Order: C-alpha cells, then sequence, then structure tokens
RNA sequence: ACUGCAGGGGAGACUGGAAUUCCUGGUGUAGCGGUGGAAUGCGCAGAUAUCAGGAGGAACACCGGUGGCGAAGGCGGGUCUCUGGGCAGUAACUGACGCUGAGGAGCGAAAGCGUGGGGAGCGAACAGGAUUAGAUACCCUGGUAGUCCACGCCGUAAACGGUGGGUACUAGGUGUGGGUUUCCUUCCUUGGGAUCCGUGCCGUAGCUAACGCAUUAAGUACCCCGCCUGGGGAGUACGGCC
C-alpha cells in the first residue's frame, strides 16, 4: 500500500478510443487485490526524443496507483511483456 | 539565489519538461551549478530529472 | 633519498621472489 | 523497517511502565527484533556485507546490554532471558 | 544442487550425485509410463551400429508431452516434480484440469503446484507453451519444434535454452545452444524457460561402473589397436597413429554435415 | 548516370589521416577521394596540405556527378578540419549547413595504454 | 524513544542511451592503418569511408566539485524491492550500562587461484615489425590469461594523513556539506547572528632536527592498545599455523 506514479509509453499504431478499456484490463488486477487508481492520465500521441523500438511517436500515460509493491511489479511485468507498449517508467511519489 | 530554494512546494518531477528545458544545453548536457546557479541538493534533483526524462524520450539523449 | 632505502627492500625481495619461482618445485617442494 | 506502530507492540509488552522505551529489557527486545528481521534480509541477499556488519554492531550492543542487566538483577535478566530466547 | 560423496573409498573419491532436492514422488505415474527395453547399440539387422552401449539399469519410458498441441486454453497444475532416467532434465507431472494426466519438461522455476497455461493468450511464465507468434523476442524458451505441429526438439536437455532473436515476417530467428542462429516457422510452439537441472553437467561420475549403470560401455583407443581393426592401429611401441586421425572406417576428421542439405535455407549462422 | 544535386560530405581527420566521402542525403557515398588517394604516404598524409588536396579531389569528383550544393559533417581531432571545408568551398560546392559528428562515448569502451614515449 | 534531515553506504531484480567491435545488406574505389620516420598488418576476393538494420560485452559522458557517503577497502546510467550507518532537534525513557582492547573473529584495492558462465574493448605472456652494438624493452601490429558475472579461496598494497582509538581544554580568518535556532519578516534576503556535526585552506600560542603541525594538532593532559631499540644478513632461514 504506496503511492506509485507510472508512465507507460504506448504505440502510435492503436486508436485515442480503444486506449482506456485496453488499460482497465490491466488495472483491473491492480484493483483486485486492494490497490486502487487515482489518475489515468492520457497525455495521448506526442513526438519523442528519440527513435524508440521502430516508433518515433508514442501514446503518453500516466497511471498513479496506490498499492502493494507486488502488485505495482506484477502490474509493470504484464504491461512491459504487453505488445502495445514501447516503454515503462514506475516511481514512487511518496519519500 | 537558488531559483528552488527562492520558491517553494515546486517539486521536480521529469513530467515538467517544458522546466527541465533550461538546466540542460542546446546539445544536452546537464548544465553545472557554477551556471544555474543552485544549491547541491536542486541540482542532484534536476540532474535525476533529466536522466529520468531522457529514458523516458522526453528530453534527448543526443541532440545538436 | 628516501627511495634509496625500498630500493634495497625491493631488491633483496625480488631475489627472494626469483630464488622461491627457480624453486616451485621438488628442488624446494620436497624440502 | 520497525515503524512506530510495529515498536510499540513490543514497547507494551516488554518495557515496564508504559512509558519505559530505554530500560535495558525494552533496548534487548528491539535489538532482537532488529536483528531478527535483519536475519532474514541476510537469508535473503547472502552478500550484503555492509548491513551484516549493521547487524554485528546490534549483536554486539545488545551483548553489553545482557551483561549490564545480568550484573543489576538476575531475576529480570532470567525472566528477559526466558521470554526472549538465549542459546 | 550437487552433493559431493567423501573420499571414503576409490571409486568415491572425487565422485559427486544430484542432491536430487527437486524431486517429488520417487515414484512415476503408471498409466504414463511404457515398458523400455536395451538395444545394445544393435539395430534390426543384430549389429552393433552404435559402439559402446549396452548394459545399464533397466529403463521404464514416461511420455512426455513434447506436443502441448491439444490443450490450449485449459490450465495445467505441476503436481509433481520427478526423476526420469531416460532425459538428463527432470519431468513435471501436470494435472489438467480437464483431468488429463502429463509430463513435460521441467523447466527451471516450476515448484509443485503452480500453474501451467497453452496456448496464444498463456502469460510469458516458465512452463507455458505458446506458438513463437505470441512469445516475444528475446526471451528464453526450449522445447520449440522444428515444423508446426512436429513436436519439440530443440533445447530439451537440462539447462538448455534457445533464446528468440527476432520475428520479422513469418520465421522466428533463434539461437541455438550450440550458439547456431536458425530461422523456424513462427508457428512452431515452444515452452517459456531454461530447461531446469542445469547443474547435471557438473556431476562428476567417480567409478567405470557408474558409467556401465548408465549404460557406457568401454571404449578402445584405435591407437592399441591392430591395423587390421582401426587405421590407427599397429606400431611397435605406442605411437599417435602413423596418419592423421580418422574414425574406425578411415573418415578424415571433417565437416560431416551435408554440404546441399535443404535446412541450410533456415540456418542462419553455423555454431562456432 | 547517377544524378542527384545536394549531398553531404562527411570528413574524417584522424591524426594520420584525413577521408571526404560525399554521399546524397540518404547516406549513399558517391565520391570519396582520400589524403592517400591524392599522392602521399606515411606522416605526410596527416598534413593540412594533403587535407585541402584530398578534399578538393572528392570535390571535384562529386561535381562530376553533379553535385552543387553540400552540407559539411566534420568529425576528429585532426588539423585538416578547416582547409578541407575550405576546400569544397573553393573547388565549387557550396558549403550549405555546417555540423559536428565526433563520437563521444558515454565512457564506454576501455581506451588503449597511454604511450609511453 | 519521537520528529525531522542529507547522502555514489550495501544487496537483489529489471531496464536506458552514447561509443567500440563484429555480422548482414546499400553505396563506393584503391587505399586503410600506424609512427619521430617506418614496417609488420588490413584491402583490392571490395578494405578504409558512409548509410540502415542486427548481435554482444563492458563502462556508465554532461551532472561531477575542492563535494557527499562508508570502519577501512571502497561507492554514482535509471527504476523498483530489501537494508546499514550518520547528523540535528524534543527532553519522553534507562541510569555509568562507558573507553580501550592482548589473544580472537569479521571485513578487506588490485593481482592471483578453483568451478561454471561470459568475452566488446583493453591486455601480462607470446609472435611479428621497428629502434638498437644488442633490445628478452620503451613505439607499432596482432594478441592468450586476465579484466566482467556467480560462488568459494587468497588476505596482501605508498591498504598513506606514511599521523591507533577515546576524552577535555587552548587566538582567530576564510571557504564548502548536513541540521537547528533569534533580528529588520514580509525590508523576503532567502541576507546577519548563535549553535551542533563534518570537510578544506591560512594562520597565533605551543610543539618540531628541520620540513612543518597547529581546535580535523604533530599543542596541553589523562586512559588502553599496537610498534621501535644502528645498518645489512632478513621479514630471510628453521620450526609451526593457515
Ligand atoms: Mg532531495
Ligand atoms: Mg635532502
Ligand atoms: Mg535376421
Ligand atoms: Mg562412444
Ligand atoms: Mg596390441
Ligand atoms: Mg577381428
Ligand atoms: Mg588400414
Ligand atoms: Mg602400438
Ligand atoms: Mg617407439
Ligand atoms: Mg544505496
Ligand atoms: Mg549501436
Ligand atoms: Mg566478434
Ligand atoms: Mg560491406
Ligand atoms: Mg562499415
Ligand atoms: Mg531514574
Ligand atoms: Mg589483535
Ligand atoms: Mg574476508
Ligand atoms: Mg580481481
Ligand atoms: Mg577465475
Ligand atoms: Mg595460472
Ligand atoms: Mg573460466
Ligand atoms: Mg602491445
Ligand atoms: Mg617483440
Ligand atoms: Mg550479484
Ligand atoms: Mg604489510
Ligand atoms: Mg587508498
Ligand atoms: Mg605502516
Ligand atoms: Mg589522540
Ligand atoms: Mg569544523
Ligand atoms: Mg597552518
Ligand atoms: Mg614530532
Ligand atoms: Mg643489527
Ligand atoms: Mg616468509
Ligand atoms: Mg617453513
Ligand atoms: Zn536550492
Amino acid at each position: 500500500m504506496r503511492p506509485y506514479e507510472i508512465m507507460v509509453i504506448l504505440d502510435p499504431t492503436l486508436d485515442e478510443r480503444t486506449v482506456a478499456p485496453s488499460l482497465e484490463t490491466f488495472l483491473n488486477v491492480v484493483r483486485k487485490d486492494g490497490g486502487k487508481v487515482e489518475k489515468v492520465d492520457i497525455w495521448g500521441k506526442r513526438r519523442l526524443a528519440y527513435e524508440i523500438a521502430k516508433h518515433a511517436e508514442g501514446i503518453y500515460v500516466v497511471i498513479d496507483v496506490k498499492a502493494a509493491p507486488a502488485t505495482v511489479s506484477e502490474l509493470d511485468r504484464q504491461l512491459s511483456l504487453n505488445e502495445s507498449v514501447l516503454r515503462t517508467k514506475v516511481m514512487r511519489t511518496d519519500k | 539565489k537558488c531559483v528552488f530554494c527562492a520558491k517553494k512546494d515546486q517539486a521536480i518531477d521529469y513530467k515538467d519538461t517544458a522546466l527541465l528545458r533550461t538546466y540542460i544545453s542546446e546539445r544536452g548536457k546537464i548544465r553545472a551549478r557554477r551556471v544555474t546557479g543552485n544549491c547541491v541538493q536542486h541540482q542532484r534533483d534536476i540532474a535525476l530529472a533529466v536522466k529520468n526524462a531522457r529514458e523516458v524520450a522526453l528530453l534527448p539523449f543526443t541532440s545538436s | 633519498g628516501s627511495v634509496i632505502k625500498k630500493r634495497r627492500k625491493r631488491m633483496s625481495k625480488k631475489k627472494h621472489r626469483k630464488l622461491l619461482r627457480r624453486t616451485r618445485v621438488q628442488r624446494r617442494k620436497l624440502g | 523497517a520497525l515503524t512506530a506502530e510495529q515498536k510499540k507492540e513490543i514497547l507494551r509488552s516488554y518495557g515496564l511502565h508504559e512509558t519505559d522505551t530505554g530500560s535495558p529489557e525494552a533496548q534487548i527486545a528491539l535489538l532482537t527484533k532488529r536483528i531478527a528481521d535483519l536475519t532474514e534480509h541476510l537469508k535473503v541477499h547472502k552478500h550484503d556485507h555492509h548491513s551484516r556488519r549493521g547487524l554485528l554492531l546490534l549483536v554486539g550492543r545488545r551483548r553489553r546490554l545482557i551483561k549490564y542487566i545480568s550484573q543489576i538483577d538476575v531475576e529480570r535478566y532470567r525472566s528477559l532471558i526466558e521470554r526472549l530466547g538465549l542459546r | 544442487a550437487i552433493r559431493k560423496y567423501k573420499p571414503t573409498t576409490p571409486g568415491r573419491r572425487g565422485a559427486s550425485v544430484s542432491d536430487f532436492a527437486e524431486i517429488t514422488r520417487s515414484t512415476p505415474e503408471k498409466s504414463l509410463v511404457r515398458p523400455l527395453h536395451g538395444r545394445g547399440g544393435r539395430n534390426a539387422h543384430g549389429r552393433i551400429t552404435t559402439r559402446h552401449k549396452g548394459g545399464g539399469h533397466k529403463r521404464a519410458y514416461r511420455m512426455i508431452d513434447f506436443r502441448r498441441n491439444d490443450k490450449d486454453g485449459v490450465n495445467a497444475k505441476v503436481a509433481h516434480i520427478e526423476y526420469d532416467p531416460n532425459r538428463t532434465a527432470r519431468i513435471a507431472l501436470l494435472h489438467y484440469l480437464d483431468g488429463e494426466k502429463r509430463y513435460i519438461i521441467a523447466p527451471n522455476g516450476l515448484s509443485q503446484g503452480d500453474v501451467v497455461e497453452s496456448g496464444a493468450n498463456a502469460d510469458i511464465k516458465p512452463g507455458n507453451n505458446l506458438p513463437l507468434r505470441n512469445i516475444p523476442a528475446g526471451t528464453l524458451i526450449h522445447a520449440v519444434e522444428l515444423r508446426p505441429g512436429g513436436g519439440a526438439k530443440l533445447a530439451r536437455s537440462a539447462g538448455s535454452s534457445i533464446q528468440l532473436l527476432g520475428k520479422e515476417a513469418s520465421y522466428a530467428s533463434l539461437r541455438m545452444p550450440s550458439g547456431e542462429i536458425r530461422r523456424v516457422d513462427v508457428r512452431c510452439r515452444a515452452t517459456v524457460g531454461e530447461v531446469g537441472n542445469a547443474e547435471q553437467a557438473n556431476i562428476n561420475w567417480g567409478k567405470a561402473g557408474r558409467m556401465r549403470w548408465k549404460g557406457k560401455r568401454p571404449s578402445v583407443r584405435g591407437v592399441v589397436m591392430n591395423p587390421v581393426d582401426h587405421p590407427h592401429g599397429g606400431g611397435e611401441g605406442k605411437t599417435s597413429g602413423g596418419r592423421h586421425p580418422v574414425s574406425p572406417w578411415g573418415k578424415p576428421e571433417g565437416r560431416t554435415r551435408n554440404a546441399n542439405k535443404s535446412s541450410n535455407k533456415f540456418i542462419v549462422r553455423r555454431r562456432r | 548516370k547517377k544524378n542527384v544535386p545536394h549531398g553531404a560530405a562527411h570528413i574524417k581527420s584522424t591524426f594520420n589521416n584525413t577521408i571526404v566521402t560525399i554521399t546524397d542525403p540518404q547516406g549513399n557515398v558517391i565520391a570519396w577521394a582520400s589524403s592517400g588517394h591524392v599522392g602521399f604516404k606515411g606522416s605526410r598524409k596527416s598534413t593540412p596540405f594533403a587535407a585541402q588536396l584530398a578534399a578538393e579531389n572528392a570535390a571535384r569528383k562529386a561535381q562530376d556527378h553533379g553535385v552543387r550544393k553540400v552540407d559539411v559533417f566534420v568529425k576528429g581531432p585532426g588539423s585538416g578540419r578547416e582547409t578541407a571545408i575550405r576546400s569544397l568551398q573553393a573547388a565549387g560546392l557550396e558549403v550549405g549547413a555546417i555540423s559536428d559528428v565526433t563520437p563521444q562515448p558515454h565512457n564506454g569502451v576501455r581506451p588503449p595504454n597511454r604511450r609511453r614515449v
């Protein structure tokens, strides 16, 4: 039960409407074990500063969970192993 | 004279790439304390922010 | 000239190690 | 490690009177708790030498404290030894 | 994981053995066992075609599922981890939730009681069998088939693994534990993970009799043969063989792969 | 028969040599006349004179294939770093954009032992 | 104990980019490389160069410092997980429980050793080239161990501040790092002062053979330990332990 800020860089090939349920199907496993989500903000398409995974564009997502370390590690696992993500960056907002 | 020492509750996060635009040279080099006028802890914070921005591609690793 | 004091020790140690390497076998391992 | 609400639950059980936190017994109790958790930390991470040295520092501290209590009064020594675990 | 006997006897001086710490249920599953008899290296003609075989402990064959084709979507539980005399890897008894009993090669990190998925939607965990299409590039895999539906044939001995190198159009490029880079069809399926028991290569068999137990029969050097028996034979004292080293059949050492074999198109870079 | 009006001059000025290559913007070399190509050998290929003949030769050979307009990517800690680009200027190319592309290792490969000369 | 605080302190997992090397292809031709000057060497079978992709290993530019942390050895790409110490403040608690420490135990750069991996670059040995009277070298071309990883072993370094630990006191001046606290307090200045803990420089008394040390002492004292008794022989022999 600790704060976590997660930025995820998704492929620009998928659309702006199907991004939210595609992330709900990941965050529900975070929800099943007591962890909750505060803000699932989506910055959308954005040009990224150096070529990443054969894409020069990327969808920015900020996840902002409050969850156990095991659950956040599992979430990072799952969304890093999916084919719809180019980057993941997990941090803690708390001290 | 350090900007963040003067101005409070401005947490340094790699998300604020707009603020991180400065403290970075046009080449992409992290500026030194003698050129940013800022303290050791805030220079640590901005350096960490710049590096995480680089690894999330919010800031260039190499640029001209 | 304090390095001279180191050079004498160096030469003595070097010759001793050279002797041991001349005899790391039944030349000395038996004894 | 050993947050406030985690140390209180053995401060009541090992310290003397509702506010005792520096007595021999209290110090043995939370040093023992620290050594237990850090020995778990060292059963994982076999080669964290800088933390294992901290463990030996705590062990030495607790040894001085147990000899202190055994000299000052021996019945309390017996009770604390039975209710923590020695040898 | 390797336990060394003490030098209580000259046959056990440097010998070692697996501690068998991963094994549960030292007996095999009865319905899944079929008979097996030694051959002594003899083919259908009754003649020795592989030298140095014979004797050795009696063995029973357990059926390993190198297919894993027919239970996509139905989950399995690793019921047991068990000895198998027939391979250097350990085997995992899986209970499928539909009630089917199965043996698979035991990967690293499939302790008894955890869940194995199969098919395109399986999670990328050790033991899950997926098509190379659904397996991402860079991960360590094993028991990978050469042809779609032909069964696992690649990296299935203890400690072996392919890493998936890439998938460009319809072929997965992958590094074979010989170090060889090969392309196979992306619909060839593999199970994620290294093969377990990776430390059995460190076993020092202490004595001749132990290899005799494992079925290897003494090998005689060609240079102590007579010329009638071996090209290296002959000579008054001991020689080096009076010629460049050749097999007992006079074949010089050198590449023996068919230079015009049909699989050269898929072989990208031969081993180093 | 390959005709392209715009190009890039990659210049590599190492302590021993200078190599001038003329490529298309896509990065396909057409002309490459270097300091050994212009008659030189040994330590004389390090000199700015060799630099400003190699660049001239590359420039003329690239004009033979039809480049008016070049942009320069210079690299290397050599003395033929300016003589070369003025040679391309005065051999008929227009200098366009000038950059610096000397590789800067982020403390990667361990360098060779320092010369005890 | 509580509240705060700074930090490359440590361990594990995952992960990022530059650069070097190699491979595949595109272009393209006769050089490249290297030196004080060359040659060995690489290339003409397509090298060097240049573009794209890919493999892999190692180290983590700018931040970066004179700085920080660690008992010392040492420690920095990033993230997460676990974890040690330190500093300040309150005075809540114990009430001398302290200091040192023969032996002993642990930690202990690099090299080295064992087993198993890995191996880009570098590079003992080695080989060739060069230089030279010779050149078992310095320089060049290659290049094995090793350097890296896991786990053990080794237990040594100019392991140095060539300065054992603890404590008290004895002008200051000036930086820098981490806290706390009072005055123009909203004149913001994030100035001035006090105090605690570092860390540097300069300097008084004092000390010193002199060099210099000098509140971080090599000063003034006390406690405990280690060590020396001319240079070699020799940190060697013998014995013993590892
Ligand atoms: Mg901070
Ligand atoms: Mg003198
Ligand atoms: Mg017959
Ligand atoms: Mg045989
Ligand atoms: Mg005979
Ligand atoms: Mg016969
Ligand atoms: Mg014959
Ligand atoms: Mg014979
Ligand atoms: Mg003979
Ligand atoms: Mg740390
Ligand atoms: Mg690259
Ligand atoms: Mg290679
Ligand atoms: Mg080529
Ligand atoms: Mg090339
Ligand atoms: Mg009292
Ligand atoms: Mg001692
Ligand atoms: Mg040790
Ligand atoms: Mg080493
Ligand atoms: Mg080794
Ligand atoms: Mg050796
Ligand atoms: Mg090895
Ligand atoms: Mg050399
Ligand atoms: Mg030589
Ligand atoms: Mg490790
Ligand atoms: Mg010593
Ligand atoms: Mg040192
Ligand atoms: Mg000494
Ligand atoms: Mg003292
Ligand atoms: Mg001070
Ligand atoms: Mg002074
Ligand atoms: Mg003195
Ligand atoms: Mg004497
Ligand atoms: Mg001795
Ligand atoms: Mg002896
Ligand atoms: Zn500041």
